[PDB]
């Protein structure tokens, strides 16, 4: 009985969010806040427990359970499960702020103490870029770059209300001397032509 | 004619013979929910069947309720103020059999005394209550006269009153509440009485109090008279639950009722009747199998199988 | 089919009945109740048993009857 | 008010054991069933058992068969977790939960967890977060392979507030935690000074500060 | 062998039972617990007569079948 669901979704305070679990066999609903224990939102199926704000709704169609936040704020936004015993993978909640800005795009070297560890990493950064939807592209020696780039990205700012991003991605030393040049793109919603910055080991 | 694969049956001379086609006679596995129908089922969500009975305020969704099968959850408890029946399991049954709730209030004339009494145990909306269908009396003014009321039994069914005798813990709330030093209760009708002395002392701490309620119950047959005649620590009904007979029981399950048609209901859920013997539980309600002990019973339903 | 209507009429239909579970000790009462659950459970579950076996017992030998009158005429024919 | 009260947080090492206990409040233990999850730090959810008050019935999941074992102490209203032949993928927050059905059903089969713990923090590991420069502007640093999740990284704890991120940490196929914090600087000042930062990590105890 | 595996499966095993005998006289709970006793007593020392009868007969049926098939094949040959 796998459970599934929709990861990630992004939204400004105050409209509609909807999070889709497919159930593959009761579904209930939990809400994590950062740093808190599980809370209980949606008992039964649509069912809504005690102290919950009528925000929250659950509709089943056959085989696949919906969860509607309505006017959210920040207490709102945290970590969502179904469970059904197994859980689903989780779907994050985050703030959106409206403001539009292009990536600032960095390259940095593997450090020389992470090439005698044998597993040289290396590491590409925007900064203050948005929206969260861009997609970011390695090349190696201009050629596809797959499963090995760990992605990691920065909740909104306070007051810039922006996002950064960094990826890594780490190679073995006996092939790492091969490549010799990477390159770290990003095929920005803002920005549609790509930003190439490359570096070669030198 | 024979079969590629077979079943093997027990007979009276044959531990194992393997047969054709055998079928199942024992229901060993239960749907896990209790189906709303035909039985009239009454959830009880945090109430137990005495609760509802009492008045507990918590329970006054309750009132005038009736049943087919009265389920009792695990999660039930009592919020108000600490009771204590003797005879507890007597008077769930009697009540769960009778199949209803519906509780007639009756005109009790109490001459000097201060009824209605209340408790901050049992919080009734936001200030202090009681039991609804009990009435506390108490001294009125410096008084407490020794109450003796009648009511007579005029109709053809029986009639259920529930009274309560109170324990204080100290003998000056006793003396505060009635100005007696230590009073009693008498029930009586024309074929039996029943007569308590209430005690005074400090009890196990439950709920902030110290003091308990003892619940009592007399049956007035059609044409009988009750006679109550009390000189203090009288928890007084205010009428009479109408007694019935039928077809109804109670159950503890925490099963949670499901909307669909079955008749045997066992706290594990409804299970279907097709087969003789079920070994799910041996707590049932309707036409229900007989409990068995075996997990397995296979009736050969072919001839023997020669491959 | 079933075969077992003509032996069981069918599931009697019983509402009311004695405790099964009991949380605290109470004594006579109680143990009278455990006993004679116990002694019903016992005498249905034999009576289950001997029922299958004997239905069991007379449908094969009938069924094996059967096969060999079938088996005897179809040879002789 | 149903409240329940977890343990503190344990400090264990690898093949041990370790008891986490969940004092019930406002309610009767035997009334509810108690099932226990994990949350490994920052990887969701899991389930893993339901202990069954008042008849004592337990199910684990077939991932922990064996090792973990789940009583009531019902005088005390207190329930026990053990889990024996600790690994380091056990390091996780821990939560009991409050279950309906105790009788007649399962409970976590139809009911869903109404109340939970604040959860205990058993951690089974101890690994030092190895530190790596990032220079070319911007400049930062990489903080690498440290198993427990909470790490703080400054800039001489006083210098940089502005400028500075965080990104969260991210697993890797080893299980070790990594992160990295860069700061921009002005062009003029990336080659007249640098900075140096501090990377703190109480599980493992150590504080490691290192310059661009 | 002993044949009556199938039909009793075993010695069910009884540790705590009511009183089978008493000194006084109680009244109603004694008379429940004599009456219940020898109701079960009765109940099984029926099943007991009727498992032997059936047993018996379905033994000499067995038997008388396999003598006489034996006494007309040998007679055959
Ligand atoms: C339909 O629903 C019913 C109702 O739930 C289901 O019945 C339950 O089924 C499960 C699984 O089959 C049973 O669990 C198994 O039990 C055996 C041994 O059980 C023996 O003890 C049982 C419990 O005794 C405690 O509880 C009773 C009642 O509360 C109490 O009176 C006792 O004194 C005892 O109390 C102790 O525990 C309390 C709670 O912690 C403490 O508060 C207290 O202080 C004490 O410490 C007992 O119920 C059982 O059977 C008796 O009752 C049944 C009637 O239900 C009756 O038929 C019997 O003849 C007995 O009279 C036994 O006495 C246990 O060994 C099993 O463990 C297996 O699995 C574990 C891991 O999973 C392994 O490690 C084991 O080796 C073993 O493989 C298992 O736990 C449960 O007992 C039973 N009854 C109840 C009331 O829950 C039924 O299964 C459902 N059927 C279907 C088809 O859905
Ligand atoms: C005869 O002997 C019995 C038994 O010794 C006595 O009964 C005790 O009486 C005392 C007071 O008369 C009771 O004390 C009260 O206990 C309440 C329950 O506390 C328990 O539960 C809380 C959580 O709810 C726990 O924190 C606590 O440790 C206990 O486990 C308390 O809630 C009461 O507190 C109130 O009063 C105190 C007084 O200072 C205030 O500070 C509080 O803020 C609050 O207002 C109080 O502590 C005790 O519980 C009784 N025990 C039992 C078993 O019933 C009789 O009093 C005694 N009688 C005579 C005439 O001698
Ligand atoms: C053995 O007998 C049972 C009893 O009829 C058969 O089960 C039924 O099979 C029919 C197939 O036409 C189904 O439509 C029914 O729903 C079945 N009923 C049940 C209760 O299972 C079974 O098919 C027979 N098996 C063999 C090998 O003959
Ligand atoms: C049916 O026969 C097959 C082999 O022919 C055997 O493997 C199987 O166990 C039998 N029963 C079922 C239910 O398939
Ligand atoms: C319950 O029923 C009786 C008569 O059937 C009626 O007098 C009483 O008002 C009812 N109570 C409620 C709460 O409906």
């Amino acid at each position: 009985s796998v459970l599934t669901q929709p990861p990630s979704v992004s939204g400004a305070p105050g409209q509609r969010v909807t999070i889709s679990c497919t159930g593959s066999s009761a579904v209930h609903w939990y809400q994590q806040l950062p740093g808190t224990a599980p809370k209980l939102l949606i008992s039964g199926n649509s069912n809504r427990p005690s102290g919950v704000p009528d925000r929250f709704s659950g509709s089943k169609s056959g085989t696949s359970a919906s969860l509607a936040i309505t006017g959210l704020q920040a207490e709102d936004e945290a970590d969502y499960y179904c469970q059904s015993s197994v859980f689903g993978g989780g779907t994050k909640l985050t703030v959106l702020g409206r403001t539009v800005a292009a990536p600032s795009v960095f390259i940095f070297p593997p450090s020389d103490e992470q090439l005698k560890s044998g597993t040289a990493s290396v590491v590409c950064l925007l900064n203050n870029f948005y929206p969260r939807e861009a997609k970011v592209q390695w090349k190696v020696d201009n050629a596809l770059q797959s499963g090995n780039s760990q992605e990691s990205v920065t909740e909104q700012d306070s007051k810039d209300s922006t996002y950064s991003l960094s990826s890594t991605l780490t190679l073995s030393k006996a092939d790492y001397e091969k490549h010799k040049v990477y390159a770290c793109e990003v095929t920005h919603q803002g920005l549609s032509s790509p930003v190439t910055k490359s570096f070669n080991r030198g | 004619h024979a079969v590629p694969n077979g079943t093997l049956v027990k007979t009276i001379t044959d531990d194992q013979i393997e047969v054709t086609n055998a079928t199942e006679l024992v229901q060993s596995s239960s749907t896990g929910k209790i189906c709303n129908n035909p039985h009239r089922i009454l959830d009880g969500i945090d109430c137990t069947l005495i609760d509802a009975l009492l008045g507990d305020p918590h329970c006054d969704v309750f009132q005038n309720e009736t049943w087919d099968l009265f389920v009792e959850r695990s999660k039930a408890f009592s919020n108000c103020y600490p009771y204590d029946v003797p005879d507890y399991a007597s008077l769930r049954s009697l009540v769960a059999s009778s199949g209803t709730l519906e509780f007639i209030t009756e005109g009790f004339t109490w001459t000097g005394v201060t009824q209605n009494g209340g408790s901050n145990a049992c919080k009734r909306g936001p200030g202090s209550g009681f039991f609804s269908r009990l009435n506390w009396l108490t001294k009125s003014g410096s008084t407490y006269p020794v109450l003796n009321v009648t009511m007579p039994n005029n109709d053809n069914f029986d009639k259920l009153y529930i009274w309560g005798v109170h324990h204080p813990s100290t003998n000056q709330e006793q003396t505060s509440l009635y100005v007696q030093a230590s009073g009693r209760v008498t029930v009586s009708t024309r074929r039996s009485q029943q007569t308590i002395i209430p005690n005074i002392g400090s009890r196990p701490w439950v709920r902030g109090l110290s003091s308990r309620i003892s619940i009592y119950w007399t049956i007035v047959k059609p044409g009988d008279v009750l006679v109550i005649n009390s000189n203090g620590n009288l928890i007084a009904p205010r009428g009479y639950f109408k007694m019935r007979t039928g077809k109804s029981s109670i159950m503890r399950s925490d099963a949670p009722i499901d909307t669909c048609i079955s008749e045997c209901i066992t706290p594990n859920g409804s299970i279907p009747n097709d087969k003789p013997f079920q070994n799910v539980n041996k707590i049932t309600y309707g036409a229900c199998p007989k409990y068995v002990k075996q997990n397995t019973l296979k009736l050969a339903t072919g001839m023997r199988n020669v491959p | 089919n079933g075969k077992l209507n003509r032996v069981i009429e069918k599931t009697n239909e019983k509402f009311h009945q004695i405790e099964k579970e009991f949380s605290e000790v109470e004594g006579r009462i109680q143990d009278l109740e455990k006993y004679v659950e116990d002694t019903k459970i016992d005498l249905w579950s034999y009576n289950a048993e001997l029922l299958v076996a004997l239905e069991n017992q007379h449908t094969i030998d009938l069924t094996d009857s059967e096969m060999n009158k079938l088996f005897e005429k179809t040879r002789r024919q | 008010q149903v409240q329940l009260v977890q343990s503190g947080a344990e400090v264990k090492k690898p093949g041990a054991s370790v008891t986490v206990s969940c004092q019930v409040s406002g309610y009767t233990l035997t009334s509810y069933g108690l099932s226990w999850v994990r949350q490994a730090p920052g990887q969701g959810l899991e389930w893993v058992g339901w202990i069954n008050t008042y008849d004592g019935q337990t199910k684990y999941v077939k991932k922990f068969q064996g090792r973990v074992t789940m009583t009531t102490h019902t005088g005390t209203n207190t329930a026990y977790m053990e889990m024996k032949s600790l690994r380091s993928d056990d390091t996780a927050v821990y939560y009991c939960a409050r279950v309906e059905g105790v009788r007649g059903v399962m409970g976590f089969h139809y009911y869903p967890m109404d109340v939970w713990g604040q959860g205990t923090m058993v951690t089974v590991s101890s690994k030092g977060p190895s530190v790596f420069p990032l220079a070319p502007a911007a400049l930062g640093c990489l903080v690498k392979d440290y198993f427990p999740e909470p790490v703080t990284v400054s800039w001489n704890s006083g210098a940089l507030t502005s400028g500075v991120h965080t990104f969260p940490a991210v697993l890797q196929s080893s299980g070790l935690y990594s992160l990295s914090s860069v700061v921009t600087v002005p062009s003029s000042s990336l080659g007249t000074q640098t900075y140096i930062c501090n990377v703190n990590h109480k599980p493992s105890n150590t504080k490691v500060d290192k310059k661009v």
